[PDB]
This record gives C-alpha cells, sequence and structure tokens, in this order.
C-alpha cells in the first residue's frame, strides 16, 4: 500500500499432530528465532495450534514478558491428534475480523505447518478458511516441515512461491517479515 | 497357561451361521507360529506397549510371522473362527529388573496409525514401541470418517477403542516379571459381535505387551533381552470355501 | 361395565427410573443365539475383584514406586485410602465405585517387587485409621495395622485394607467421608535396609495394584461424570 | 445386588436431541457427503451407545468447539452414562425408548425402520395434500397425544448377535472401517408432526429420545474409559 | 392407635419451596461463602427434618425478620409439623416426595441424587443447544405432565443407621462443627424445566416440595420444643 | 412366524385422508356422474384395500400427475402396504378402523353404515336447528374427544363370503364392468363435526383413517405386483 502499516501483526499457526510427533522440537526451534529474533515491541504476535481443536495459545499481545511466558506453553506441547488446519485459521480469522474495527490499514502474516498433510475433506474447509483469512486482508505462508507435497500447501499459501521447506524457512522468513519491515511505519 | 473365561478354550461348537460343512482343520494344526518382536531396552518408557493384532499378524507377517498352510487356509475360507494361544518368551536374567505386560485385548485398533489406515511394516520397524500418548488413552485414532465437504469436520476428542492403560491387566494376562517367570502362557477361546466373523478383515483379540516397570540393567551385564511370541490357533472352523483372496 | 378407576396424583408422568416394563411395539422377535460367547458379566462385581494398577504422581503418572537406597524414618510411599482420591481413578475400584453412591468392604493392595532376583529385605505395610495428622514415623506405623512384607517366597503381597467405618457404607466420592481428615493412609514402609547385589541395578520399583476384597458391595447408582469424552 | 448388570443399565437416560420432521424427508446420504447435496439432517436417531455422526454409525466421538458458520452441523449422539460403566465388548439387550416432547403443548409421532432397514422417502397425493410415505408401514408409528409421551420397548432386531462396545475388526474394507461395526443399533426413530406438507410451519420444534436398556446382558470384561489428572 | 409413631408421621407435609432450575445450575459452594461466587441459590431442597440453610444442613433454624439489601438471602427449611411431635432422638424412615407446582400449567421435572453424592453441574451441547448434565443420569429424574405432580418413595439412602433428630458431636473437627451431622438426609431434589438452556425465559418459576415418612421408626424418647408464655 | 398371515396384516396403516362433514352430506351419486350436480365429495372412507374413486369401489387405481382447474378432483384411496405383500387372491379379515384427527384440538365424530346400505341424507328441524340425520342410527356413530382418537373393530359384514383382492367377473353387465366387485367393502365411514348446521365453519378440516386387518385370512396363492427396472 502507499500509507504504512500502522499495525504490525504475525501469526504462529502451529500443527500439533501425530505426524509432527517427531518434529515438535524443529518447530518450536522455528517458533523461537523468529520469536526472540524479532524483539521489536510493535509487533503483536500470536501462537496458534491446532491438532483436534483449534487453540489460540497466546493472544495478540506485544510484550516479550507475556510472549516469553507462551513460548513456555508451547516448548511443553505434545503433539497428538489429527490435523484440523481449518481451525487454525478460524483461530487468526476470529482475531483480525477483531482488529478491523479500529480504523488503521493492518498486516497480519500467517505462518502453516505441516509434516503430514491432510485429508480430502480437511483440506477442502482448510482451502474455505485460508480464503476466509485472505479475504480479511493477510498473507498465507505455508512453512513446510519434513516431506510434503509443494502442490497442496500451494492452495493454502497466496501462491508456489510463499511455501517453503523448514530448513528453508527461517533463511527464507528472515527477511520476509523484514520485507514489510522496510515498507512499514 | 492362563485359560481365558472357560475351563477348556478347545471347545468350540461349528458355528450357527452356515449351512456347509465347517473345514475343521488343516495340514499342520500341532505346531506353532514363531514370529520376531521387538527388543526392550532402557529407553523404553512406561506403558509404550506393542501390539500384534490377530489375525492380523499372519497376514502382514509382523517380524516374520510365517503363518505356513494356516495362511494359506485363512486365504482360501469366508468365515474363520477360531480361539487362540499365545506364548511370548523373553529372556529376563537375574541381571534385569522390569516387568512386561502379556495381555490379549479383545478387540481394538492398536495397530493402526493415528493418523490415517493401517501400518506398514517399516514403519513398525522406526519406531519400535507405541508410546502411549494421549490418543491412544482417548481412542483418538482410531479412524475418523470421511465425512465429506458438506459437513463441517467435528472434533473428534473420543473413541470406544482407547486404552485405559491402567486398567489392562483386566484382560487375560500374565505379568512377565523379572524374577517370578520368563515366559508367558495365555490360552484364549473364539469371541465375536458374529458366531463366525471374516477372515481377511477380523481383529478379535491382539496380544499386546506392554512396559509395565521400565528396563534396568548395569553397564556391561546382560543387555536388551529381546521378545518373541508364538501364536497358534486353537479349534478353528473354516466356512464359505472359496479361491484365494485378491 | 366399566371398572371404576380413580387415577393417582402422579398420571401421566415418565419417570425414568420405573421399575416396570412398558407396551412391545415390534414383538415376536427370535433373537439370535448367545451361548457361544464366553464370560458373561452377571455381576460388575466381577471386575472391582480383579487387581488393576493404580497411578502415582512422581498427565504421565507412574504405576510403580521407586525404592531409593537411602534409609529413612519416613515412609516410602502413602497415599490416602478414600475412592475419590487420584491414585484410584483409573483403577476398576476408583472407576466402577465413583459412578455408585455407596461402598462397602476391603481393598486389596496387591504388590509386586518388580527389583532384581537376589534382592534381600523386608517391608512394613501400616494401614491407619483416620487420625488428624497423617502417620510418617516407623514408629508411628507399627502401632497401626501393619504387617511385614519380606522379599523371600512373597514377591507379591496382597495386604487386605480393613473397613472400619462407623456407618454400615461410605460416600465414595468425598474427600472428608467421616470424621476430621481423610479416611485412612496406606503406607509402605521400608524396614530393614534392602540389600541389593552388585551387577544388578540399585533403586528397584514396586507395583501397585488395587483389587476389591469378597465382601466389597456397592450401593445406589449415580449419574455418572460424563469428562471422559471432553 | 445394586451392580447387577441387568439391574444397571435397566433405568432411562437422555441419547439425543433430534428435530422433529414436518416434511417428506430425504435420509443422509453416507460418506462421504460432498457439498450441494439438498438432504434433511439431524432429524433421525440411531438408536445406539456407541458414537454417531449424521445419523449413521460412528468411529470416534466428536462434539464442537467453535461452531463456526461455514459447513452443516451433524447430530453426534452419544450414551454418556453407558461408557463409563460398560466394563465390556458386548451388549445384548432389549431396548425402550421414550420421546419426550422439547416443545410445550407439541402433537409429535414417533417412526421407527429396523436394523438395516431404510427410510421410506417420498410422498403420496391424498386429498390434493402432500401425505408422505412415513404415516404408513409395517413398523410401529406411534402416535402421542397433544403434550404426550411415546413409549415403547424394541427388541433386539439387528442380525448381528451382540453390539461390540469395543470392535477392532472392518465391516467394509480396510482404510478408515476399521473398528466401525455396521449392524450394532437397536434401529432408528425419527419425530413426524401428523399433519401433510402444505401445513408445514417455520419453527424448529425439537425432541428429546430417551433409553432404557431391558435385559441387559454383558460378555467378555474390558476396560474404562481414562479419566484425566486436571 | 392414632399415637403410633408408624401412623403419626405417615402423612404428607410441607418442606420448602425452592425455585425451578432454567439452565445448568452451579450448586452451592460449602460454608463459608466468600463474595462474588457465582452461583445458583435456593434451587436445592435438602431432604431433612432438620433445619437447612443454602442447601446445606444446618446446626440452628433461621428465618428473617427485616430482610433488607445488602447480602443474599438464605433458603431455610424445616419441617415445623415434626419438630412439635419428635419426641425423640433418632428416627428411620423411607421418604415419600411430592412436588407440586406453584405455578398456573408449569411443566417441570425433579432431579434427585443421593446422600452423600453431589449434583452434575455442567452442559452437552446436542445439535447446537446446551442440554445440561441433569437430564441424564443413573438417579430418578421423573417428569411431570404439563399440570402435573411429581411423586415417589425414596428408600434410606444415607450411610448412617438413623437420622439424629438431635446430634451432640462432631462431623468433621471441632469449634463450630458440634451438633451438625453430615449424613443426615434423604439426598436432595430440584426442579429443572425440561428445556435447553436457550429456552430460558425470564420468571421465576417456583415449586412446593412434600414429605411424607412411610415406615416411621423412632427411638430413645427425648423433649419437645419450648412453647413460650406471653 | 413373522410371515404368518394373520400376523402380517394385523397392524395399522393409512388408508385414505378425507374431509371431515359440516352439513348434512349429499352422498356422491354413482357413476357415470355428469357436471352440475350438487353434492358432497371425498367426505366418505370407503373401507377396502381395493382402489376407491369417488368414494366408490373401483376397477383401476388412479391419483393425479397435473391436477389442473377444470373438473373436480377425486379421492382415490389404496392400501400400498396390502398388496407389496398380498400375493393372494381371497382375504377374510375383521377390520379395526382407527380414525386420527390431522387437525389442532378437533372435536370430530365418526358414523359408518355397513357394506350394502348408504348414507341418510337429510336432516331434522331440532329446536330451530338443523340437525342432521347421521347424528342418529342403529349404526356407530362414535363420539371423540376434544383431540381424541376414534377406534373401533367392524366385523365382515358383507354378503360376499371373501374380499377378492383380484377379481375377473361381472358384478353388473359387461363392457366395462369387469374386474369391479360390488360387495367387496366393511362400510364407509366419514367425520363430522358434532354441531348443527348453522355453526358450520368456514375452513375444511381434514382427518385420516387407519385401518387394521383383525383375524386375517388369505387363500388362493397369486401374484405380487411388478417392480420396475429403472
Ligand atoms: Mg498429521
Amino acid at each position: 500500500s502507499m500509507a504504512c502499516y500502522g499495525g504490525f501483526d504475525l501469526y504462529f499457526i502451529l500443527d500439533k499432530s501425530g505426524s509432527v510427533l517427531h518434529h515438535w522440537n524443529e518447530i518450536y526451534y522455528f517458533v523461537e528465532q523468529l520469536a526472540h529474533k524479532f524483539i521489536s515491541p510493535q509487533l503483536r504476535m500470536s501462537f496458534i495450534v491446532f491438532s483436534t481443536r483449534g487453540t489460540t495459545l497466546m493472544k495478540l499481545t506485544e510484550d516479550r514478558e507475556q510472549i516469553r511466558q507462551g513460548l513456555e506453553e508451547l516448548q511443553k506441547v505434545l503433539p497428538g491428534g489429527d490435523t484440523y488446519m481449518h481451525e487454525g485459521f478460524e483461530r487468526a480469522s476470529e482475531q483480525i475480523y477483531y482488529e478491523n474495527r479500529q480504523g488503521y490499514r493492518t498486516a497480519s502474516v500467517i505462518i502453516a505447518l505441516t509434516d503430514g498433510e491432510l485429508h480430502e475433506d480437511l483440506f477442502f474447509y482448510s482451502e474455505r478458511e485460508a480464503n476466509r483469512s485472505r479475504d480479511l486482508g493477510a498473507i498465507v505462508y505455508a512453512v513446510g516441515v519434513k516431506d510434503f507435497n509443494e502442490t497442496q500447501l500451494a492452495r493454502i499459501a497466496d501462491s508456489k512461491d510463499h511455501v517453503f521447506p523448514v530448513n528453508d524457512g527461517f533463511q527464507a522468513l528472515q527477511g520476509i517479515i523484514h520485507s514489510i519491515l522496510k515498507k512499514s511505519c | 497357561v492362563l485359560c481365558a473365561y472357560v475351563e477348556d478354550p478347545t471347545k468350540s461348537d461349528p458355528p450357527s451361521s452356515s449351512t456347509d460343512q465347517p473345514t475343521t482343520t488343516f495340514t499342520a494344526i500341532d505346531r506353532w507360529y514363531t514370529g520376531r518382536l521387538n527388543s526392550w531396552t532402557k529407553a523404553v518408557k512406561t506403558f509404550s506397549f506393542q501390539a500384534v493384532p490377530l489375525p492380523g499378524a499372519f497376514l502382514s507377517r509382523q517380524g516374520g510371522l510365517n503363518g505356513g498352510a494356516f495362511t494359506a487356509t485363512l486365504h482360501r475360507h469366508f468365515l474363520m473362527k477360531c480361539g487362540w494361544q499365545v506364548q511370548v518368551q523373553c529372556n529376563l536374567t537375574q541381571f534385569h529388573q522390569g516387568a512386561l505386560l502379556v495381555a490379549m485385548v479383545p478387540e481394538t485398533t492398536l495397530d493402526v496409525k493415528p493418523d490415517g489406515k493401517a501400518k506398514s511394516l517399516q514403519e513398525l520397524n522406526e519406531e519400535q514401541w507405541v508410546e502411549m500418548s494421549d490418543d491412544y488413552r482417548t481412542g483418538k485414532n482410531m479412524p475418523f470418517q470421511s465425512l465429506g465437504t458438506y459437513y463441517r469436520p467435528p472434533n473428534w476428542t473420543w473413541g470406544p477403542n482407547f486404552i485405559n492403560p491402567y486398567q489392562v491387566t483386566v484382560f487375560p494376562h500374565q505379568i512377565l516379571n523379572a524374577r517370578t517367570s520368563t515366559s508367558v502362557d495365555i490360552n484364549v477361546p473364539y469371541i465375536g459381535e458374529t458366531p463366525t466373523q471374516s477372515s481377511e478383515t477380523q481383529n478379535s483379540w491382539t496380544l499386546l505387551v506392554m512396559v509395565l516397570v521400565p528396563l534396568d540393567y548395569k553397564e556391561g551385564a546382560t543387555t536388551d533381552p529381546e521378545i518373541t511370541f508364538s501364536v497358534r490357533p486353537t479349534s478353528p472352523y473354516f466356512n464359505g470355501l472359496r479361491n484365494r483372496y485378491t | 361395565g366399566p371398572i371404576p378407576t380413580a387415577p393417582r396424583e402422579n398420571s401421566l408422568m415418565f419417570l425414568s427410573t420405573t421399575p416396570d416394563d412398558t407396551v412391545p411395539a415390534y414383538g415376536n422377535v427370535r433373537t439370535p443365539p448367545v451361548n457361544y460367547l464366553p464370560g458373561e458379566i452377571t455381576d460388575l462385581l466381577q471386575l472391582a475383584r480383579i487387581p488393576t494398577l493404580m497411578a502415582f504422581g512422581r498427565d504421565a503418572y507412574v504405576p510403580y514406586v521407586a525404592v531409593p537406597t537411602q534409609f529413612d524414618d519416613k515412609p516410602l510411599i502413602s497415599f490416602p485410602i478414600t475412592l475419590s482420591d487420584p491414585v484410584y481413578q483409573n483403577t476398576l475400584v476408583g472407576a466402577i465405585s465413583s459412578n455408585f453412591a455407596n461402598y462397602r468392604g476391603c481393598i486389596q493392595i496387591t504388590l509386586t517387587f518388580c527389583g532384581p532376583m537376589m534382592a534381600r529385605g523386608k517391608f512394613l505395610l501400616s494401614y491407619s485409621p483416620p487420625n488428624g495428622t497423617q502417620p510418617q514415623t516407623l514408629s508411628e506405623a507399627m502401632q497401626c495395622t501393619y504387617s511385614i512384607w519380606d522379599i523371600g517366597l512373597n514377591s507379591s503381597w496382597t495386604f487386605v485394607i480393613p473397613y472400619i467405618s462407623p456407618s454400615d457404607y461410605r460416600e465414595t466420592r468425598a474427600i472428608t467421608n467421616s470424621v476430621y481428615s481423610a479416611d485412612g493412609w496406606f503406607s509402605l514402609h521400608k524396614l530393614t535396609k534392602i540389600t541389593l547385589p552388585p551387577d544388578c541395578p540399585q533403586s528397584p520399583c514396586i507395583l501397585f495394584f488395587a483389587s476389591a476384597g469378597e465382601d466389597y458391595t456397592l450401593r445406589l447408582p449415580v449419574d455418572c461424570n460424563p469428562s471422559y469424552v471432553f | 445386588n445394586h451392580t447387577n448388570v441387568k439391574f444397571l443399565f435397566d433405568r432411562s437416560r437422555l441419547l439425543n436431541v433430534i428435530k422433529v420432521l414436518e416434511k417428506d424427508a430425504v435420509f443422509p446420504r453416507p460418506f462421504p457427503t460432498a457439498t450441494g447435496t439438498q438432504q434433511d439432517d439431524g432429524y433421525f436417531c440411531l438408536l445406539t451407545p456407541r458414537p454417531t455422526v449424521a445419523s449413521r454409525p460412528a468411529t470416534r466421538f466428536g462434539l464442537y468447539v467453535s461452531p463456526s458458520d461455514s459447513g452443516v452441523l451433524a447430530n453426534t449422539s452419544l450414551d454418556f452414562n453407558f461408557y463409563s460403566l460398560a466394563c465390556f465388548t458386548y451388549f445384548r439387550s432389549d431396548l425402550e425408548v421414550t420421546v419426550v416432547s422439547l416443545e410445550p403443548d407439541l402433537e409429535f409421532a414417533v417412526g421407527w425402520f429396523p436394523s438395516g432397514s431404510e427410510y421410506q422417502a417420498s410422498s403420496f397425493v391424498y386429498d390434493q395434500l402432500h401425505v408422505p410415505y412415513h404415516f404408513t408401514g409395517r413398523t410401529p408409528r406411534a402416535f402421542a397425544s397433544k403434550g404426550g409421551k411415546v413409549s415403547f420397548v424394541l427388541p433386539w432386531n439387528s442380525v448381528s448377535s451382540v453390539l461390540p462396545v469395543r470392535w477392532g475388526g472392518a465391516s467394509k474394507l480396510s482404510s478408515a472401517t476399521r473398528g466401525l461395526p455396521a449392524h450394532a443399533d437397536w434401529g432408528t426413530i425419527y419425530a413426524f408432526i401428523p399433519r401433510p406438507n402444505e401445513k408445514k410451519s417455520t419453527a424448529v420444534k425439537h425432541v428429546a429420545v430417551y433409553i432404557r436398556y431391558k435385559n441387559a446382558r454383558a460378555w467378555c470384561p474390558s476396560m474404562l474409559p481414562f479419566r484425566s489428572y486436571k
């Protein structure tokens, strides 16, 4: 946009299924490396998990005391259950709609994860709720932890370029979150 | 020999859901079927079980469990009705401590990936011991129905084929202690919702080896005992003769 | 003519637990026979008497009790004897009986020493009545009801917890249940210091069960706790 | 004998709160169901203690936590008072159904069709009124008075010998038909207002379905559900 | 034989006028209760001739003389027709409860839970309606017709052998638990309108609870209450 | 014995939805009927499983596909649940009629006149009110309560020995009276609101007629209807 974003946001939507059962420590190290890096207090971030209940594990807050308390919760999340990636997106879309009632032009960044991909009808609602999140004014980045399908996460994100493998993920998203930060206020 | 629910689990009438003569026998009925099972180490946590589905093991050959001419009789008959007889050995020495729980669980789906269809043989070698997570305690991993795009998919929070891991001693069981025995002897009869179930798709029993006390041994002493088992069907009644299953 | 009937004050009332039948709608059905199934549960006291594992805080709880080599004048484990206590939630005593209202009988803790074979020692098993303060000292454990369990031929001891109560039945979901506190205390004490042989692991584990006695009886079914499903 | 299996499950309890039909129904199409299928959802009560979804037998039980707008919500039923006291595998009993209205002064009527049969889904034009084909049939369509309660005892009709409380086989072929019994039900009921389809109202009237298991028989001792420690 | 104890207390009389539930209740928290506790007050009738306060057994009886605004008033019940003819100490009898509506054409329903058990206080979402967990259970939830009366006879369920009309001990430890028996009750009832919580109305509907003591047995001759001389 | 003929047809099923009389009727004139005949159509239920038209026995069964405006539509009834299981030619049974109202809180009344008799169609002026001649008679005029159901069992009254399910002769002479039995009926019923003709309302109230064949006897094995292959 022409005007800079008065508030900047960041949504960590993390899979905690039985398919990430051996790779949660790789996911939590990816979240902490994006949380303890961006120490700027203008960033309001949120921690969303999904296995069966799409749960907001940390609300949309900015202060680094609650975020460090939130990362104490993510370190003890035992993986287990199904993969409802459409309910990880409803927790984002019930926060974008709650924060579009102010007047600012903000920016919401979505980070989604999966090792074992979804069933045929679980993918359909996740495609619908990602469209629900895109229509509310967000940008979706489907970060890929180990072996997945590049085509399947391309329907969730904006395009196939927004999907990154997690070993390239912090290589990518170090400057992609920073891409808006060199355009923001 | 821990007989189950009767004095003699060999006693079994022919099924009342057939009009033909049952194939009561086959070419080697007084022999056992020995298969490997994954070794028990120190890193195995408490309640990390390992399920051997019967007769799901004769088909997938879980641990080299070759069924000989019982699998080749099960594939050539539609309805099958037998009572099992397992025998798990594990060479517990004086130098080990710990206690397995060998049970014969009725009607559970413990070989099923809490996230899909049925387990392969490579994936039984990768994990080696199925950890008792929140899914296996709440039954949240028996396979969910494909509802379709119309119905909104509900949050599946429970399923009746759980394991309550603290209650597995209600089943026909013997505890493979470090200082009472080295092998168990369980003999179970036929059960089922019908007088005889199918052959390719029945799971009426399940051999279940659960670690109650984790293995501890001194370094340099006897290390990592192997677990074998020996399944043997007692009085089968094969109905519905047809050709080999496709 | 017509029989003159005066209908009562509870007419047209569907009561849930009315001990009587109703009109058959689709009668004359010959059900398929169930003679082939073995093990018919006639009575659910056939499963309170089956010894099932207990739980211990050290949602990852532990059925056994670790035995540290430090000899000490305090109990190795001491849990209260209450069927609402969370060392009984996943037994078959405390899970069947929690869905009822009253019980009467003898809880039967079956022990199992899962240590090495050449271990030698004694254990003291003191059940206490409900006192104002929990007994801790082994001297406070000898004065209660005790039984000395040796690691000899007995690698499995079934300590029958007595039934001592001022009422014929006990409230089965209640912390207090009685005069001031906590309904009793089983306590496995170690009596002599345990000789574990070298090149055999130190810190053995004792595995606890919880069955019910032969005189265990239950009463008054209540609507259960449906919070297993969330 | 309050732990008696024939005594314990012989009492009325809630199963499902189903909506009352006001036209000729379309029975819910089997799984998977694609979008755009015009049908009638949640009007049918599959009479089974096992978990259901969309009036069909389900593997797991699933409720809704945040029921947002996209998609059609599904009537999932479960017998909460059963599984907490169902420490067994098989359970044959004769069902006693009671259908209590949840609408002030409702005249409803309760259909039924056995285990394995299907709903008759059309309408015949009697006197230029669409009278549906669930007013007639050889199965019990009990009629309620204005403000009354429908009650009848149903037999064990299914082709299975017993109902598996826990089942591990596969009804159809494998890959997500594990642990899904096909013929474990006493049938299905549904409520309908006994007026033709041109008198279809606008309100959505609910009704509640109770269940009593007459002559309960249970086999093969098994577990009870896991109680958490939080 | 009109002075016969089995004949004299064998007649119906008023106990309490309790309010009818219209949602999933919160049972009154035990004493002392601090301010700001969100709960549901006076909806429960503790079935006992002894004095009660906030649906829990009380030591004394206390009414209100000038009920001003500050604080929550407490439903205190007493059996006035009992103690004036209770010249004895202990009293075991089987209770007969009759619940008469004090609202014109009310459809209510009467729950119950035994002596020592507790109310099940939550709700399950059936068909996007909050149906509470007091519609189901193993305890009698009798349902009334529209304008009818609920009546049933309850047994002596408590774990005490008899009900102390006069009691001098201490249930818990001392310092204001003297003369307060804990297990002297036939249970507790409560009325609920059998509609889900989204159909909660605005009016506060009352109901009245009667009591008949079937098969009265009295022991240990004692005093009668003091009549004044004014 | 669920295939027993005495058991299979011994259950209630719908026959016709007839309109309720509110004046002295004119019975439908026999076929052919020219235009301009003032009469009362569809108010009479000819109690027969065979097809009817205009409350008279018909050869074929005929419904309407595109019921346009010109002409008077005719109440054609058939017992759908009969002929699909009527693999026989003759059928004598005693009829059990149940008349269920399809109007909220209707007070109706059910006349009857036997096989071969006719409706009495006039009115006598009682107290300056036209009371019709179907309030009186030697035949059963059962009266319903306000919101009730009329039920009675009718005998095999007809002069035929049995009812031909299939008939091939000619009742009158030939040329379109082939296959049309004249005396195959248990009679005819009709509903009337028991108020005189000056209190005739404006709405057109319907009512539904059920049928149970008590003591069914079937002779001469014959075919079942042809099921299509589309
Ligand atoms: Mg997964």
